[PDB]
């Protein structure tokens, strides 16, 4: 069944499972294989694998990693993938004397935009955006990978799992406890994301929620009614929350141009409702001269 | 938040075709009937009521049991081990904290074994290629509900207990696409309910109208009209509770003057 394949060295593992880079012998293509061990008399096919192959084989996107086959054996699963040659957390860390060039940056984040507004157009959520998720090749192609995480949402949203995105790229209403969270949660991820490829450090690494939650409001200033309505009442909001005042854009992210400081604070408005969706974020003027650049490796 | 309403109804909408079950399949089975299909489906209400599913869930887990008696034919003593793989796998997918594979087992009160839900949940995906994320009748009556003026509860409990209520009865209910039997549904709930008619901005979203409307809703009036005598009996009872605002003991129209 994986009889063409020829495994080549283990690549790492996401949220299930685990992936290896390999070789079809007979066309020559290079894959990803990400092996999830079944078993029987346990749950059966995990739903984090579910929901990615179900979701994977609707999402056929240049800027979403393609499922070219499932190989469903009584005892495992193999997904294969088209393969792709880094993360972009690894690109920065190459990249961390230098920095990444303006129009790489900006190319990175339109096609991840494009692939988001995808996801979204689709019904689908991909709930943990972050860098090691996000994976280059030497085209300058960008990526969504992993959707190990990810769920098809209904219109209205109805309540969804509540741990869900890694920590620094976790938005406010999911860390407040709110009802509902929705598409929003992916756009602040990216938000985080486009701040980390220019000052190519984390822009909220905290260790704990409450830490995470004090980190954003002294980088956003701590939210009120009148930025966010309906803020004071969301579950874990406390009247203790000591009241930070919102620091100027141009010192949260400082190399970055007026259009890069206007678009990354649509990106991470508090309200979701205010904040930017993907679709509308690819008519930012920051986009205006986009090219695109490849990356190296 | 608005900004891909449109493109996710205009993709349910082509899905909803791909995810088609063949019309008359039922003829094509040997040994299971209609009516033993209604005797399934009632019997997971029940468990979706037990384990408080989601309604979403059950619509899922049937929808994937049409699709594979479409093309697998089953003993009858092996209906309720498909069906129970099927909400097994629709659990999975839309649900936050699934009910384990024991469970499974345990409602089937040891008819099948746990070796044997896990050979069938297998046997379902790939029968199903895998393609769970099914466009079902309670996802078009979600979207039709942003469309009231001003918003009902009575009116969305009573059009998901019609829509329901359709998921018991291949015949005829199999010929109709979801988002006709959300719009049939969501009618008659609105009619019976305040006097209203299928409102004019859902004629611009959707594009049917009464006329397009009309079949599926004088099917849905008469199983409506006609639901405490039938056989299956577990969508009405799970439609008495406060949670559905009872409409299940609402009184059905005499007609629809269309
Ligand atoms: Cl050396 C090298 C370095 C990075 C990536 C890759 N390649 C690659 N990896 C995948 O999953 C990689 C996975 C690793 C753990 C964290 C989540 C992502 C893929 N899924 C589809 N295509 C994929 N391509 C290779």
């Amino acid at each position: 069944s994986m009889e063409n394949f020829q495994k080549v060295e283990k690549i790492g593992e996401g949220t299930y499972g685990v992936v290896y880079k390999a070789r079809n012998k007979l066309t020559g293509e290079v894959v990803a294989l990400k092996k999830i061990r079944l078993d029987t008399e346990t749950e059966g096919v995990p739903s984090t694998a579910i929901r990615e192959i179900s979701l994977l084989k609707e999402l056929n996107h240049p800027n979403i990693v393609k499922l070219l086959d499932v190989i469903h054996t009584e005892n495992k699963l193999y997904l294969v993938f088209e393969f792709l040659h880094q993360d972009l957390k690894k690109f920065m860390d190459a990249s961390a004397l230098t920095g990444i060039p303006l129009p790489l940056i900006k190319s990175y984040l339109f096609q991840l935009l494009q692939g988001l507004a995808f996801c979204h157009s689709h019904r689908v959520l991909h709930r943990d955006l972050k860098p090691q998720n996000l994976l280059i090749n030497t085209e300058g192609a960008i990526k969504l990978a992993d959707f190990g995480l990810a769920r098809a949402f209904g219109v209205p949203v109805r309540t969804y799992t509540h741990e869900v995105v890694t920590l620094w790229y976790r938005a406010p209403e999911i860390l407040l406890g709110c009802k509902y969270y929705s598409t929003a949660v992916d756009i602040w991820s990216l938000g985080c994301i486009f701040a980390e490829m220019v000052t190519r450090r984390a822009l909220f690494p905290g260790d704990s929620e409450i830490d995470q939650l004090f980190r954003i409001f002294r980088t956003l200033g701590t939210p009120d009614e009148v930025v966010w309505p309906g803020v004071t009442s969301m579950p874990d909001y406390k009247p203790s929350f000591p009241k930070w005042a919102r620091q100027d854009f141009s010192k949260v992210v400082p190399p970055l141009d007026e259009d890069g400081r206007s678009l990354l604070s649509q990106m991470l408005h508090y309200d979701p409702n205010k904040r930017i969706s993907a679709k509308a974020a690819l008519a930012h003027p920051f986009f205006q001269d986009v090219t695109k650049p490849v990356p190296h490796l | 938040v608005p900004d891909y309403h449109e493109d996710i109804h205009t993709y349910l909408r082509e899905m909803e075709v791909k995810c088609k079950p063949k019309v008359g399949y039922m003829k094509k089975q040997p040994d299971i009937t209609n009516s033993m299909r209604a005797i399934l489906v009632d019997w997971l209400v029940e468990v979706g009521e037990e384990y408080k599913l989601q309604n979403e869930t059950l619509h899922l887990a049937v929808n994937y049991i049409d699709r594979f008696l479409s093309s697998m034919s089953v003993l009858r003593g092996k209906l309720q081990l498909v069906g129970t793989a099927a909400m097994l796998l629709a659990s999975k997918f839309e649900e936050i904290y699934p009910p384990e594979v024991a469970e499974f087992v345990y409602i089937t009160d040891d008819t099948y074994t746990k070796k044997q839900v896990l050979r069938m949940e297998h046997l379902v995906l790939k029968v199903l290629t895998f393609d769970l994320a099914a466009p079902t009748v309670n996802q078009f009556l979600t979207q039709y509900f942003l469309h009231q003026q001003p918003a009902n509860c009575k009116v969305e409990s009573l059009a998901m207990f019609l829509g329901e209520l359709s998921l018991i009865d291949a015949d005829p209910y199999l010929k109709y696409l979801p988002s006709v039997i959300a719009g049939a549904a969501f009618h008659l709930a609105l009619y019976t309910v305040t006097g209203q008619s299928w409102p004019e901005s859902l004629i611009r979203k959707t594009g049917y109208t009464l006329e397009s409307l009309k079949p599926c809703l004088m099917d849905l009036h008469q199983t409506y009209l006609k639901a405490p005598q039938h056989a299956q009996q577990s969508i009405r009872e799970k439609y008495k509770n406060s949670k559905y605002h009872g409409v299940s003991l609402l009184n059905p129209p005499e007609t629809l003057n269309l």
